[PDB]
């Protein structure tokens, strides 16, 4: 009681200086944020309606491509795979930085988002990705072209590494709420999609389940939860967009906290909102990398 | 007199704070000509955090 | 024991914060846009790059053009100068950056990269040639534009040019060579003392090979030999897809095969003497 007001004076004298910090931090930044960043991603003349068509066309590099999935389609970019496994991967999620906000509304989510390619050393082309969504009316439109593998792919803090693979892969358009559906799982991760979180059980481990779901945004409730409450939502702001059930096993649009680890008291709303795969590294870690690439089945 | 000792809700606050513009700020890398490099002390808020507790037992 | 609150320092924190989160809501609207990207494509489109100019295109860049008889339309640089003139450009060299030692599907669909500025090497592609040059009854024309290391250009120009289909393995065909300070190297050269050799380095006619896909008038394989795609005869005396050297000269010395493989156009330079720059671009014969 006596020595209670010489912490207690310099804890706050502690924090006045951070908020001085951290008001300093985010003025900079909003300075660099005067004007953007730039590329020059020069386009392989190579094209086909998707990665695939384009490695079988003799695109065996790893860049940015054009394709153009239908002649209806304008001709879009995205970064094709041609290195992992058998190649001809159309990149349509990557993480690696948290360079890019994925805590996005519906629209954002829609369209696409984030950098698709970037410069790397003095090339005059974009061979590196960079964090983006393809966005879910062209994942759409893709994966409805014909049967869709579905390879989803991370690595931890101690670059240790797992994969998920789904031999199918599908999602439904705009009027559908975008809904997934996946099977034919192999791999190192954990069928989180289809099976839950592996340390859940019964009832608890099923509202995990991602297959069949809808797509929801922040400010675009289409989740498990039926309850008429604000307080019961899957997203919440800054969240990412995910095939959310009650509420899931696995986020790759989750938010990006560095180094891994990360608890209850540092999250905005205090959830599991990370970049997260819980059947391999459970709700309190969040990835280091995380990609989604698909490709038509044969 | 008074016990207003809720510096222990301030710290939690800024906890979160702390790492919503860490997270916010590292979003900006993606957008902007230059990314701020800075980092998060983690450790710092908790050496405190295990205190304020300890003052009050 | 002293009684001092003080606590105006808790409570102006919290309203610090407050007002740091106002500004951390405004820097996150800030981080939203991707970065801008300074290579964008053209919204007018045609059937070729003069179709796009006669539309009133006057920039040189990156357009999208369908031949009527494409399945698909396909990305192009295009050329427009102060005249009209658009130039469609399907090969270009100009520092050694991309690897023209290329198998026949490669050749057959291009590779390389397109750029705005006209800045990047590239093949366009032989099905595409094909689909431009072979537009019913539109005679085309081709020039060819050299650069030397000393900033000396010249042209060469062809007339009635065309590109055949894949089932005559992509033959380079033209009426008459239109004139041009480089020559005519597609007339092949007279090297040395063989009698036979202008008539088998020449290129009208000759059927394009690649080391997968031999279609030239040699009992080897001049496209292997030789680390290119190219309308080969036995072999060649204009050779403008072959190895990048940098300064030009090279020697038998430099080559694995001791045959000159360079960018020659031998009526210009000697085969051992490599081009800085080469474009091959095609226009309506009648813009001539």
């Amino acid at each position: 009681i006596p020595t209670n007001l010489r912490v207690l004076r310099s804890i706050l004298e502690n924090l006045r200086s951070k908020i001085q910090k951290l008001e300093s931090d985010v003025s900079a930044q909003m300075e660099y944020c005067r004007t953007p960043c730039t590329v020059s991603c020069n386009i392989p003349v190579v094209s086909g309606k998707e990665c695939e068509e384009i490695i079988r066309k003799g695109g065996e590099t790893s860049e940015m491509y054009l394709i153009q999935p239908d002649s209806s389609v304008k001709p879009y970019r995205v970064y094709c795979d041609m290195n992992t496994e058998n190649g001809g991967w159309t990149v349509i999620q990557n993480r690696q930085d948290g360079s890019v906000d994925f805590g996005r509304k519906w629209d954002p989510y829609k369209q696409g988002f984030g950098n698709v390619a970037t410069n790397t050393d003095g090339k005059n082309y974009c061979g590196l990705p960079g964090e983006y969504w393809l966005g879910n009316d062209k994942i759409s439109q893709l994966t409805r072209m014909g049967p869709t593998e579905l390879l989803i792919e991370m690595e931890d803090w101690k670059g240790d590494k797992v994969k998920a693979h789904y031999g199918g892969f599908t999602v439904q358009n705009e009027a559908n709420k975008y809904q997934i559906s996946v099977n034919k799982y192999r791999g190192t991760a954990g069928n989180a999609l289809m099976d839950g979180a592996s340390q859940l059980m019964g009832e608890n481990r099923t509202m995990t389940i991602h297959n069949g779901m809808f797509f929801s945004t922040y400010d675009r409730d289409n989740d498990g939860w039926l309850t008429s409450d604000p307080r019961k939502q899957c997203s919440k702001e800054d969240g990412g967009g995910w095939w959310y059930n009650r509420c899931h096993a696995a986020n790759p649009n989750g938010r990006y906290y560095w180094g891994g680890q990360y608890t209850w008291d540092m999250a905005k709303h205090g959830t599991d909102d990370g970049v997260v795969w819980m059947n391999w590294k459970g709700s309190w870690y969040s990835m280091r990398k995380m990609s989604m690439k698909i490709r038509p089945f044969f | 007199q008074l016990l207003q000792k809720n510096v222990r809700a301030q710290l939690v606050d800024m906890k979160r704070l702390e790492v919503d513009i860490d997270i916010k700020i590292r979003s900006c890398r993606g957008s902007c000509s230059r990314a701020l490099a800075r980092e998060v002390d983690l450790k710092d808020y908790e050496d405190q955090q295990k205190q304020l507790e300890q003052v009050i037992a | 024991s002293s009684i001092r609150y003080l606590q105006e320092i808790y409570n102006s924190n919290n309203q610090k914060i407050v007002n740091l989160k106002e500004k951390v809501a405004q820097l996150e609207a800030q981080c939203q846009e991707p970065c801008k990207d300074t290579v964008q494509i053209h919204d007018i489109t045609g059937k070729d790059c003069q179709d796009i100019a006669n539309k009133g295109a006057k920039q040189s860049g990156l357009y999208f053009i369908k031949p009527l008889k494409a399945n698909q339309q396909f990305l192009v640089y295009c050329e427009i100068d102060g005249s009209g003139n658009g130039w469609t450009v399907f090969q270009k060299r100009l520092d050694g950056s991309v690897d023209f030692k290329k198998n026949w599907i490669q050749y057959k669909e291009g590779f390389g990269h397109l750029s705005p500025t006209g800045t990047t090497e590239f093949w366009l592609g032989n099905e595409k040639i094909h689909l431009i040059s072979t537009q019913s009854a539109i005679p085309y024309a081709l020039r060819v534009e050299l650069e030397d290391w000393n900033g000396r250009t010249s042209t060469a120009d062809y007339a009635m040019f065309k590109v055949g289909p894949e089932a005559d393995k992509y033959r380079l065909t033209y009426a008459y060579f239109a004139g041009g300070d480089a020559g005519d190297a597609f007339d092949g050269f007279d090297f040395g003392d063989d009698p036979s050799d202008k008539f088998f380095t020449s290129h009208n006619g000759m059927q394009f090979s690649t080391w997968d896909n031999d279609n030239d008038k040699f009992e080897g394989n001049c496209a292997e030999q030789d680390g290119s795609g190219w309308w080969m005869n036995k072999c060649h005396a204009g050779h403008l897809n072959g190895v990048y050297y940098q300064g030009g000269t090279y020697s038998k010395a430099s080559t694995p095969n001791g045959y000159d493989n360079g960018i020659i156009w031998a009526t210009w330079k000697t085969r051992w003497y490599s081009m800085k720059k080469t474009t091959m671009k095609i226009i309506p014969f009648n813009r001539l």
